[PDB]
């Protein structure tokens, strides 16, 4: 909050603008990275209510209805195992929507094969 | 140590932020690291010099932080491009690429 | 946004344009509770004073010296300060204070100053030219004068050489004005050095007794401990104020804290060595220092070809500290929140997106 | 008044291990559940500390160099150790610091004292013997405070002379060990900072005689020297230092 | 005088470390490509053209 | 080996620790690169005589 410091800092020009723009580019790059990785389908697929897959069990990777976060047991374990002018911007996609995207991808690859990745 | 790759990224980001905060406690050759102490203890002809030393030290620290963040951003972007490639080729189809 | 982007046409999107600063409102200057005052009662209000020759010197250390109590008194005729001004005495701090006390005549008060001359300066009490301190004198005809004559007060009238600054001569050796030895007898040319002031109430104002206290302030390389009282501005909580607690200054919101400090600890630091907890010196309570809600100011707009309506996002700022909607990203003003879900047009964050249809979020 | 003590028994001084003692709080700052690395005058871990005895006939009151700081450990019962002697030349030429704890209070004085060659206090079996000085000419600082105080009590003290400030850190510990220093961790709280502004290069312990010649009560004390080094201090949730790491002791702690 | 030498040498060392980090990123990309070629060309037959 | 230089250098903070950490990361990254490229088998196969 020192006004004399800011007056002296104005002598150095647009260094602060360059630093802010670089950090803004990194911040939008993270959201672009998440968008490229997880948002590869525009249809939200769901598994059928009856889990008859010829003996194949996907309970450890499908979302758990009992959990409020709608995560898989494996995803829940993964989330449990990870533990002055500064601001932290929130990610554009929340963890629930990333889990929903993974659920849609799992439902597509279980019920439809590789057909959903190439068309209907 | 199964999830060490994500933990390394989290630890590096937190440690870089902590180092950027701890660089504020360094005077960088000035009489004090606090701007208020310099502004209250000295007249503006010498307080200008001391504040200038603090400004150049903190600016060098911030440029170093932004540069290493850009390098880590490039690394994370490469990893994310690889992850998107694995999402397209291993999940959305069957890949003939070995390993 | 046009100013930031250096263009008169703004493409549809969100643009970080400024920063929202909460401005500090008050200044809170809390230092310790005012205890241990300096013994000015035993100097000024003393029942008996010393003579000018055997002048009393009292060393004042390790207390709080309130000089405005002395300065605002109407009982003093002379309060002439040399080398420092009375207004800033109450702020500065000194290593030691020398209080020299004596009784002189009314016409002899002028000689207690740097660079002066006279019997008192040459032979009784000499002040240096480079003197920092104050000379305080007041009339004491009521106490130090009796109708028969008070001969308890004495002065040196003769010495071979002038006194050095802050020197005391209490010798009662017979003054030799001639070549002949005195031999202890007050005969021809040999006088007794110390003479008495016969203080009587009916004397003139230039001959009435005046009690003089000279305060000598020096700063030495030792830690300065005679400091002036520091006031305590009434503590204000839950507002972004500039706090000064025992010399630790900053800007923040001071709220109640659940952290139980140990009795010797005063300030609190996090991992990054920033002060986030503090102890109030007046009342032993713990206060959390939350940084003021600085945030980014982003402008969400469609194309200027389409419309001129905008929305403002204050990042990481609660809506009570600034069509107002609270998001996890921050407070969004100017966008109507709807319960329907559409595709993301302008990204806001935390799953929130904005679009134009008015601007909806 | 001074009295020469001529019934001592000649014995070389002892030495023992410091273990993990001598740690104090470097500042007045609360820290919660965090590890802080600090560079200050600290006592080295597992170091060689000098051991002095008071037993009957042992009466150990020598003058030792102060160096950069003094760690004083006391395995004390019945309050024999009462104070310390601080100075450079210990005479009226220079200015010396006196720390005394008599039967009522603790007195800290910085004056020009004429120290005796053998200074002590005395308890008659009632405290009625004070022979530690003969004169007091020019005083700069006086401070009267609240009293600080099988071997039952363990008293740790740290004395530092930094920028004219005299820091006294202290800790009282209830122990039940008979002879040597117990092994454990106890961080010393800061007790009092003194604005003395004087040079100190030598010190001397002050003991108390028992009269019924004289008899020395059972006491034992230890002198350690402070060196500039780095410690890694652990702060718990309640904000007390529970463990420390000496960065220059062994490669593991490094 | 040491302040001038320290700031000059520190700027030189920071420049060197930044260049080394950029070159290390380039070499890491090349090594990832080499590992991909080792997996797909040596340990199997690749249908990828060129 | 100048102790006055190091005392003045400590006023600038943890720049040296940052540079050492970056160089250590590069140094272990080179070994990781060699490990990733060449150590793709855990069995040492041998040709027939
Ligand atoms: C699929 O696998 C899940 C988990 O491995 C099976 O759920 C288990 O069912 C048994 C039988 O009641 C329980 O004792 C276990 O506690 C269940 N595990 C969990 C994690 O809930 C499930 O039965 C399998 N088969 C089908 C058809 O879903
Ligand atoms: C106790 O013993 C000390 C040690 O001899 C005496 O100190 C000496 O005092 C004489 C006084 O004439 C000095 O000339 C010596 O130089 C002193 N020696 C030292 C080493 O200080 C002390 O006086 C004795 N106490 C009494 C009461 O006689
Ligand atoms: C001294 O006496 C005066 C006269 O009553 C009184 O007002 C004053 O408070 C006393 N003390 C001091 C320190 O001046
Ligand atoms: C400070 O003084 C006030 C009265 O002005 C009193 O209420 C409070 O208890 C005191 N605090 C301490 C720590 O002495
Ligand atoms: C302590 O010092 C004495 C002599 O000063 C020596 O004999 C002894 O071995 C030392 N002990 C240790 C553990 O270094
Ligand atoms: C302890 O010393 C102080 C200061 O000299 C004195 O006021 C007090 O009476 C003494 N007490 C005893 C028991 O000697
Ligand atoms: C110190 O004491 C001696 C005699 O006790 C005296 O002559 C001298 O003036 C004193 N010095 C100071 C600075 O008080
Ligand atoms: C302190 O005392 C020692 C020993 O008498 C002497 O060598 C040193 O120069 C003194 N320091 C100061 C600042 O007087
Ligand atoms: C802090 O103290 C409380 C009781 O005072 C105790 O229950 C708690 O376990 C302590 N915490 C630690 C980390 O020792």
């Amino acid at each position: 909050d020192s006004t004399e410091c800011s007056n002296l800092l104005l002598q150095y020009g647009s260094f602060c603008t360059q630093l802010n723009r670089a950090l803004t580019g990194i911040a939008v790059e993270q959201d672009k990275n998440t968008q490229e990785v997880f948002a590869q389908v525009k249809q939200i697929y769901k598994t059928p209510p009856i889990k008859d897959f010829g003996g194949f069990n996907f309970s450890q990777i499908l979302p758990d209805p009992s959990k409020p976060s709608k995560r898989s047991p494996i995803e829940d374990l993964l989330f449990n195992k990870v533990t002055n002018g500064l601001t932290v911007l929130p990610p554009l996609l929340t963890d629930e929507m990333i889990a929903q995207y993974t659920s849609a991808l799992l439902a597509g690859t279980i019920t439809s094969g590789w057909t959903f990745g190439a068309g209907p | 140590s199964a999830l060490g790759k994500l933990q390394d990224v989290v630890n590096q980001n937190a440690q870089a932020l902590n180092t950027l905060v701890k660089q504020l406690s360094s005077n960088f050759g000035a009489i004090s690291s606090v701007l208020n102490d310099i502004l209250s203890r000295l007249d503006p002809p010498e307080a200008e010099v001391q504040i200038d030393r603090l400004i150049t030290g903190r600016l060098q620290s911030l440029q170093t932080y932004v540069t290493q963040q850009l390098i880590r951003a490039a690394e994370i972007r490469a990893s994310a491009n690889l992850a998107a490639t694995k999402m397209s080729e291993c999940v959305l189809g069957q890949s003939k690429r070995v390993d | 946004t046009k100013c930031t982007l250096k263009s008169f046409t703004v493409e549809k999107g969100i643009y970080q344009t400024s920063n929202f600063r909460v401005q500090p409102t008050e200044s809170i200057v809390r230092f310790p509770n005012i205890t241990n005052l300096c013994p000015f009662g035993e100097v000024f209000n003393a029942t008996r004073f010393a003579s000018v020759y055997a002048w009393n010197r009292k060393r004042i250390s390790n207390c709080v010296a309130d000089y405005s109590v002395l300065y605002n008194s109407a009982s003093f005729s002379t309060f002439k300060c040399y080398g420092v001004s009375p207004t800033k005495l109450n702020d500065l701090c000194f290593t030691n204070v020398y209080a020299d006390s004596f009784v002189i005549r009314g016409d002899e008060v002028r000689q207690i100053a740097p660079g002066q001359t006279g019997t008192i300066a040459d032979y009784n009490y000499k002040l240096p030219d480079d003197f920092t301190g104050c000379v305080i004198a007041w009339n004491s005809n009521n106490l130090d004068s009796k109708v028969g004559g008070n001969y308890n007060y004495l002065y040196r009238l003769f010495r071979k050489s002038n006194l050095k600054p802050f020197e005391r001569d209490i010798s009662t050796e017979i003054y030799q004005a001639g070549s002949t030895p005195c031999n202890g007898v007050k005969g021809f040319n040999c006088y007794f050095p110390l003479q008495s002031y016969g203080f009587q109430p009916t004397y003139g104002v230039g001959y009435q007794p005046y009690r003089v206290v000279v305060l000598s302030f020096e700063l030495l390389h030792a830690p300065a401990t005679v400091c002036g009282p520091k006031k305590s501005t009434n503590l204000v909580k839950n507002k972004c104020v500039n706090f000064n607690f025992n010399g630790l200054t900053g800007t923040g919101v001071l709220t109640e804290s659940n952290k139980k400090f140990l009795p010797f600890q005063q300030f609190g630091r996090d991992i990054a060595d920033t002060t986030d907890a503090v102890r109030d010196p007046q009342t032993l309570e713990i206060l959390d220092i939350t940084p003021c809600s600085f945030g980014g100011v982003s402008v969400i707009t469609p194309g200027t070809n389409t419309s001129n309506q905008v929305a403002v996002l204050y990042q990481g700022v609660n809506c009570t500290e600034v069509n107002v909607f609270q998001t996890r990203a921050g407070c969004l003003i100017g966008a109507e929140h709807v319960n329907n879900s559409y595709e993301c047009d302008i990204p806001i964050g935390a799953g929130i997106c904005a679009s134009y249809q008015s601007i909806i979020a | 008044q001074c009295v020469n003590l001529t019934t001592r028994t000649q014995l070389p001084p002892a030495y023992t291990n410091s273990f993990t003692r001598g740690v104090y709080y470097p500042d007045k700052v609360f820290r919660s559940s965090v590890l802080h690395s600090t560079q200050d005058l600290f006592l080295p871990f597992f170091s060689n500390v000098t051991w002095f005895h008071a037993i009957h006939k042992r009466f150990d009151n020598p003058v030792l160099p102060f160096n950069d700081g003094v760690y004083f450990a006391s395995t004390e019962k019945s309050n024999i150790i009462r104070g310390w002697i601080f100075g450079t030349t210990l005479d009226s030429k220079t200015q010396s610091l006196l720390i005394v704890n008599n039967a009522t209070n603790v007195v800290i004085k910085v004056c020009e004292f004429q120290f005796c060659n053998d200074p002590f206090l005395g308890v008659y079996y009632m405290e009625s013997e004070f022979r530690v000085y003969s004169s007091a000419n020019n005083c700069t600082f006086e401070y009267v405070s609240q009293p600080f105080l099988n071997f039952k009590n363990l008293r740790e003290f740290v004395f530092k002379n930094i920028d004219g400030y005299f820091k006294i850190y202290s800790k009282h510990t209830p122990i039940n060990l008979v002879r040597d220093l117990p092994q454990g961790f106890s961080a010393l709280e800061p007790l009092v900072d003194l604005p003395i502004g004087i040079n100190i290069t030598r010190f001397q312990t002050l003991l108390a005689l028992h009269r019924s010649g004289w008899t020395a009560g059972a006491a034992a004390y230890y002198v350690g020297y402070l060196q500039p080094r780095t410690f890694l201090l652990k702060y718990n949730e309640n904000g007390t230092i529970t463990d420390a790491v000496d960065c220059a002791l062994d490669p593991l702690s490094e």
